[PDB]
């Protein structure tokens, strides 16, 4: 009764690989700016010039080195941490402008932040604190986002990692934190991603749920908003603390008489356009102690906004259940409405907000509704696999006419999954289509130290290079978007693959990918995938 | 009788005021315990600024909102404080995290610690003839008797805290009559703490301070020697414990209640 | 992190099969009394004389026929039921004494009960009502139990099957029901089994949980007690209704930081003795809409009793959460303590109970605790199978010395699973041991009408015949407990199978089962299963 794990349309790895050129690399994240791939790792940031004819091995273009002072390692080790835990791992890497990179690191459990030259990667200026900007542990997940020259960050403030926070610092604007030791606000969160969209920043994390803790401990995925123009509360309430923090449960489930939820959020993408909608795509999974399943749910950025206009939650008696809030007791101005909008332009800065509004949003950070998914179910399921699904990369303009959207999914055992976002007969969005499954990990090139860590840690698609870069902690791999010559001269299944990167060209008599020399006859069926009456192998 | 202070001007610096007070539910407005600047220049504007105040690390401890929700009229009354050797001690009565259960405590901070990492808190009381007394009503530091010095194996230099206690841990606001004077040699407190720190630094047990931590935090095993006067790191703090520091009873009664010492 | 589906020790079906001797049989349940196997089905009860040398086909020894009056079928069909739904399906079959069988049937959605001669199976006496004794639908599950000459039954009272009840009728004792339209008592229950043990009857069902409905609808397995000496309440409270009905959630889970529960109870056994403990064994599964898993949890009858001596639940504000009850407000005499026990012998009949006790047990039928399993986890798991586990049969004296306990598990695709209850080094009970997996369904003998229904519907182990009888809706199959000649002359793995039914006899030089002629040398290792240094195949 629960949908069976579907099969890929088509049915290994000898692609280009980057190893630094030997020690572990401990890659922490990959990134692409302009036309260069950044590889943030241990004690280093490596770059690869994408366009420099991608050869046998991918070679380190420019380099960077920032090791930890011997003193800082000593204190680290002394606090009872391990030898390999106490190094400077790069966890923040952001483009401030055309001249400035902003880089933070663990720095052996003593986080700190530097500015670097975009060109030569030589440091400049004084180092400032990495508290609440960068994690202490290399293993923790963190949110680092530059928007309007301010640093929106989410991680932990302390070595012990008790105190988690969503923090805004820098950019000549006063500094704002989420209320410390308040689980109404944050209860043991795991930060996954944040994005810039409208007058708001949207953080996607997961926390111990305060609604459904009625029995045991339950984890919920969340989406939270902050006003970019937040200036902190008055003098009585929320001074130096967010005045626009509202969070809401996300809904990623297969509905039944009782619905089966996916709660363990693993990844959210940046905002994308699919079918003229601004959307994000999230992967989820079942709790570690449960039968292993993973889903991919998509979220319309308007529906996300819609949930914050709805009704709040509240807990009347400290022991009673969570009831919605009747609008009669919501004060005006609206809690969590930005300072300077419809009716709220009468408020110049957030400091002017009355006590009613402030004391309320401090007490009711949680919205009653739960943001619903597009097509109110997962777009993709895996329930009969040993691994969970993690990283997610999207291609919102794949194909000749560029109206098809292809989604790549990374796993934990290197297995990479590729599906196409399906358009219905109605024109509306409608399910997905499991195109291909391929294993990308290279044992003979990435299992070199005491390390074989088949977990994908970063994905970057680069249409310009026509490739997708997949990062394991040991190596980065350049996988071409469409390996079309794989299907062969057998025309029957070159068309049936329904790959928006592939098609048939009659001048050559085989299956090949799209080229900028778009003068030749390129024959593909994607919407119907017509096999009817064609010569077999 | 809900606020007490100790002025510590150890030589070389301007010196400071260590202060603890009840905050009547305003966890935002006033810290429960903090160290303020009490500067030389009487004119100075530095007066009662926190000895340290960054965004995170500060010379103050604030009662979390989490705890003030989870226990009705939760507060911490401070009854006495004293300067002894390298440390400042505060004697505090509070309701306890899950009838009305109250718990008297010893709070110890280094004189020279602005980050407040040195913090460690243990319950205290004394018992005689099966009856137990755990509601601190008064205290007073002083030199030990000659008799009392032999009793605790301390010099006739070292300090002894004399305290008064009520029967049990029930209704601090409406107290009974069974009261008890007892003596606590500082050396015992300083050592009972030293061994609490000791174990916790070998991965043993928990931090066990749920009103301020709001959850369970596992002691981190670390290669750090707990020298005779160690002043905390950013790990294993703030430190608590659920293992009363027992004082030697000196006198009891139930005809009259005891108030001062 | 969630234990992998383990493998069977050893690695098809040409056993004896019974087909009636052609129409569907629609077998509803099997049973064994004395030395005859009863097959309760549609319009019939078939018997097989177990001992009559079990030959090629198993033949119908004596028969029974009870068809539905043509009138009763008409009204049935008229109410909009199907042709094959409106027949007399036998759902109750109980041995009243040595002379009387008590048989009820659906009777085309008009349940009725008869008494039959134990010998010739000819009816006698007037038919009485089947309301709240037998289901209307053939498909519903029902509880039918004779204890102390009274009929304890649980099913539905109405055609529409809205009103479910646990009912006690017959035996010169006044008639008792569970309060109608009270979901505090019963909320849409599915009745699985009931058993006789001590001053109590214990019903095992599952219901829509009223504690955890805080969010959506959740199903909980339950165990409930009734006093055999229940006589109904006073004149103000619970007159003609149970005064000893308390229920409690069962706990069948794999514990984690958040524990993964199994809630969909499928089967409970009768009370059994294992390691000097009185226990029951239950199978469970994940909700239909979820990733498919099944567990087997075992319950010590003393712990079951222990939960009813604990604290009750209550819901202070109609919207507040479920808090335990402080003993201060539990009145005396103890609610749900039998009339005539420690201190309660001062009460001659349950009618004398004060208002305090009665009005309480009417309002608080639910106990705070949740009956815990033996070894606080499942004894067996299946998480990577398409089917769920259902029927369960046990052998508490298998092996030469008869100190090993073997458990058989039935599925839905005919697959039958066999494991051995493991004893620890401590002597205490400790996990299980997946001995064998075998498929019993016979497509060439049970897929004969428009029917291929591979679901096992009844299991009966008969040590006397040395066989286990497995009932599909189409046929009954005689599977021998130990097919030992399967392992062969290869001594290496005849011992390694650790089958308490199997061993090595040197006089023949092959692998064979235990015989009552226990004079011969029978060599087996079960506790260690020693392979060391033996000639291979
Ligand atoms: C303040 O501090 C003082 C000093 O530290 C402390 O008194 C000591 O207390 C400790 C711990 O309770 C005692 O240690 C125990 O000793 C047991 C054996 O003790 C006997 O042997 C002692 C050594 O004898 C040698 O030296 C003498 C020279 O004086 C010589 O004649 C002998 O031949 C021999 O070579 C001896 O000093 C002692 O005699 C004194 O003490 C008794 C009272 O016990 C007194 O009555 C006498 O008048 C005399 O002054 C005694 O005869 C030993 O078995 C025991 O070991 C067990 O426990 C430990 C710890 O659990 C385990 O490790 C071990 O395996 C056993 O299970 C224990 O070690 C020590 O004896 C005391 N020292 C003195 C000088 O009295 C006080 O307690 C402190 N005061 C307060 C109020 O707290
Ligand atoms: C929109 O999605 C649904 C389900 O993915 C499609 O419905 C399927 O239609 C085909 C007929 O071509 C059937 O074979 C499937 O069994 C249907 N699915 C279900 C669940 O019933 C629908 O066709 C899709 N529309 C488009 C244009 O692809
Ligand atoms: C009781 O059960 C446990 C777990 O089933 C057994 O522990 C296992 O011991 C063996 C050593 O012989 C190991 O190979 C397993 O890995 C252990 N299991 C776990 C989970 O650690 C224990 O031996 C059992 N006792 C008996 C007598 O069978
Ligand atoms: C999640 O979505 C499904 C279908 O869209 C809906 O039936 C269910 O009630 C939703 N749950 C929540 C908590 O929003
Ligand atoms: C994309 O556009 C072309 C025409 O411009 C059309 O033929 C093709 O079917 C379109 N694909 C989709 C998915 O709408
Ligand atoms: C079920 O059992 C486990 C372990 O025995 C325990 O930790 C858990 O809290 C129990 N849950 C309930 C509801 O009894
Ligand atoms: C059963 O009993 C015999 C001795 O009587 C012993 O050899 C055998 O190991 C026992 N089996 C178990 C499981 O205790």
């Amino acid at each position: 009764g629960f949908p069976e794990d579907s099969e890929p349309i088509s049915i290994t790895k000898q692609y280009p690989v980057f190893v630094g050129h030997r020690h572990r690399l401990d890659i922490q994240m990959i990134m692409i700016m302009n036309r260069t791939l950044y590889v943030a790792a241990r004690d280093h940031i490596y770059t690869v010039d994408i366009d420099t004819s991608h050869t046998e091995e991918i070679y380190c273009s420019k380099k960077l080195t920032w090791k930890s002072r011997q003193a800082d390692v000593d204190t680290c080790r002394m606090k009872g941490k391990h030898k390999d835990e106490c190094h400077n791992f790069i966890k923040v890497l952001l483009k401030k402008n055309d001249d400035t990179l902003f880089v933070c690191g663990t720095n052996a459990f003593n986080p700190s932040c530097r500015n670097y030259r975009v060109d030569t990667l030589e440091t400049f200026g004084d180092e400032f604190s990495g508290m609440a900007r960068c994690p202490y542990d290399a293993k923790h997940a963190n949110i680092a986002l530059f928007a309007d020259g301010k640093l929106y960050s989410a991680t932990v403030t302390d070595f012990l990692a008790i105190d988690a926070v969503i923090y805004r610092s820098l950019g000549d604007s006063p500094t704002l934190r989420t209320v410390k030791h308040d689980s109404k606000w944050l209860k043991e969160p795991y930060f996954v991603q944040a994005v810039d969209y409208g007058d708001y920043i949207y953080f996607f994390f997961r926390e111990i749920a305060v609604e459904y803790n009625t029995m045991g401990k339950v984890v919920f995925p969340r989406v939270a908003q902050v006003c970019k123009n937040d200036m902190g509360g008055s003098q009585r309430v929320l001074e130096k603390q967010w005045t626009s923090f509202l969070k809401a449960r996300l809904n990623c489930s297969v509905p039944g008489d009782s619905h089966f939820y996916f709660n363990i959020l693993q990844a959210v993408t940046d905002v994308i356009r699919i079918n003229g909608r601004d959307v994000v795509l999230a992967t989820f999974s079942t709790p570690y102690n449960s039968i292993p399943g993973s889903a991919v749910c998509a979220y319309d950025m308007l529906d996300i906004a819609n949930v914050f206009t709805g009704r709040f939650k509240e807990q009347k008696s400290p022991d009673s259940t969570w009831t919605p809030v009747p609008d009669e007791r919501v004060p005006k101005p609206r809690p969590g409405c930005c300072a300077g909008s419809s009716s709220l332009e009468k408020y110049a800065t957030s400091n002017e907000f009355p006590d009613d509004t402030l004391n309320f949003i401090k007490t009711h950070p949680l919205m009653d509704e739960a943001v619903p998914s597009i097509i109110n179910r997962p777009w993709f399921l895996r329930t009969m696999v040993r691994y969970r699904l993690t990283k997610i990369a999207v291609d919102n303009a794949a194909g000749p006419y560029q109206n098809h959207t292809v989604v790549f999914l990374g796993s934990e055992k290197g297995i990479i999954l590729k599906f196409l976002a399906r358009i219905g007969s109605s024109g509306f969005l409608n399910g997905s289509l499991f195109l291909e499954e391929m294993n990308v990990y290279n044992p003979e090139k990435c299992s070199y130290d005491g390390v074989e860590d088949k977990r994908i840690m970063g994905m970057q698609l680069d249409r310009a290079s026509g490739s997708l870069y997949v990062a394991f902690s040991t190596c980065v791999i350049k996988v071409p978007l469409g390996r079309c010559e794989r299907h062969g001269k057998c025309k029957k299944t070159c068309i049936a693959s329904r790959d928006p990167y592939c098609g048939w060209v009659r001048e050559s008599g085989s299956c090949a990918h799209l080229s900028p020399l778009s003068r030749l006859t390129f024959e593909q069926d994607i919407e119907r995938g017509n096999t009817d009456g064609l010569g077999d192998c | 009788g809900t606020m007490y202070g100790v002025i510590v001007r150890s030589e070389g610096e301007d010196g400071k005021l260590f202060i603890g007070t009840a905050v009547d539910g305003k966890q935002d407005y006033f810290p429960t315990l903090s160290s303020r600047k009490l500067p030389r220049d009487p004119e100075s504007s530095a007066m009662l600024d926190y000895e340290l105040h960054s965004d995170f690390v500060s010379s103050l401890i604030k009662i979390p909102s989490d705890t003030l929700a989870l226990v009705s009229h939760f507060d911490i009354f401070y009854i006495y404080g004293f300067a002894s050797g390298g440390f400042v001690y505060f004697l505090t009565v509070q309701p306890e995290t899950p009838d009305l259960f109250y718990t008297s405590r010893i709070v110890r901070l280094c004189k020279d610690d602005p980050k407040f990492h040195s913090y460690v808190s243990l319950p205290f009381g004394c018992t005689r003839a099966g009856v137990e007394y755990r509601l601190l009503q008064a205290a007073y530091l002083a030199k030990p008797g000659e008799a009392l010095a032999q009793a605790f194996n301390i010099s006739s230099d070292e300090d002894v805290l004399f305290a008064i206690f009520s029967k049990g841990q029930k209704q601090y606001h409406h107290p009974p009559d069974d009261s008890a004077l007892c003596a606590f040699p500082i050396r015992a407190i300083n050592l009972q703490i030293k061994e609490r720190l000791q174990s916790c630094y070998h991965g043993e047990g928990n931090l066990e301070l749920n009103w301020l931590l709001g959850k369970d935090v596992q002691c981190t095993k670390a290669p750090v020697p707990i020298d005779d006067n160690f002043c905390g790191l950013d790990i294993n703090q703030p430190l608590g414990g659920s293992t009363p520091v027992e004082g030697l009873t000196l006198y009891t009664t139930s005809r009259d209640r005891l108030t001062s010492v």
